[PDB]
């Protein structure tokens, strides 16, 4: 949603585009937008759902 | 200098202009089609207008 993702290596974050604070990624920080197949240089992985212990 | 793939640096632009970044990379190639299409344009007019 805002920002650009990173990876150091082996985890992936998404950070603020001028200042690295890397998180974790979630739902809440990052947006859906229709399917895998069409963007070019999309790589797996996996976003935390902030209610999934809930 | 801050280096940042290309397609990248036009969703900061489309996302500074009010359009999320999505509607690049889902249009990617047809972007890059009109970026190109336009550069060659402008050089003909140039060539062609005196
Ligand atoms: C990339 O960053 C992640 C952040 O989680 C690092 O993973 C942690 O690494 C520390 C040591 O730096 C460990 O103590 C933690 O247990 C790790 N946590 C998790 C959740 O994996 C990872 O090592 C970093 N990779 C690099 C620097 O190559
Ligand atoms: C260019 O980007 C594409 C898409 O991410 C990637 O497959 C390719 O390896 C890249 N070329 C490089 C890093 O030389
Ligand atoms: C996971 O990995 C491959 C290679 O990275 C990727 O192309 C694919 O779309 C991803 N998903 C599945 C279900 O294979």
């Amino acid at each position: 949603r805002e920002g650009v993702f990173v990876s150091n290596g082996t985890h992936w974050f998404v950070t603020q585009r001028n200042f690295y604070e890397p998180q974790i990624i979630t739902t809440d920080n990052t947006f859906v937008s229709g399917n895998c197949d069409v963007v070019i240089g999309i790589v797996n992985n996996t976003v935390y759902d902030p209610l999934q212990p809930e | 200098a801050l280096q940042i793939p290309f397609p990248m640096q036009m969703a900061y632009r489309f996302n500074g202009i009010g359009v999320t970044q999505n509607v690049l990379y889902e249009n990617q190639k047809l972007i890059a089609n009109q970026f190109n299409s336009a550069i060659g344009k402008i050089q003909d007019s140039l060539s062609s207008t005196p």
